[PDB]
């Protein structure tokens, strides 16, 4: 239906160039865990 | 049995199941809500 | 011992690059089978 | 009649990145001589 298919895989490249260059810097991703929004959930139950 | 030397790909897992990752590693292995499907991602580090 | 460090580290990462370049070109690394050789062996043997 | 065109040029420039790239690591192409097979040949001549 649409001809973008390879514009989806030009999108892929970049995010290999974002991801490997990200490390490199050191720029933490996934660093979301169990800090906030829980204590705030037992003081919001209490 | 081998002992990974760096960060594994994240995996998509179940809350039942990825909390159950979470009783081995737990502070080798990374797991976390996905806002949207609910479900757990599985993210093993170095030392698993 | 040797500052060189830093240029260990800067070898690593056009690897990556070349790498990652030449699977989208379809270039195929780690092609080596059992074809030749071992053909070749067995006439040398025979 | 095919709009493919642009995704043609736009192999040819990851493959110049690749080239300059492999010659940085020092990886050697066109590495091929005269050695196996004519030994091989030589031999199966016999």
């Amino acid at each position: 239906s649409a001809a973008l298919g390879e514009f989806a895989e030009k999108v892929t490249g970049p995010d290999g160039v974002l991801a490997s260059a990200a490390r490199l810097v050191l720029n933490q991703l996934g660093l979301s865990d169990v800090v906030t929004t829980p204590e705030a959930a037992t003081d919001a139950e209490l | 049995s081998v002992f990974l030397d760096k960060d594994f790909t994240f995996v998509v897992s179940s809350e039942a199941d990825a909390r159950a990752f979470v009783q081995f590693d737990p502070e080798h292995t990374v797991a976390r809500p996905l806002p949207d499907s609910s479900d757990w991602e599985v993210t093993r580090k170095a030392g698993t």
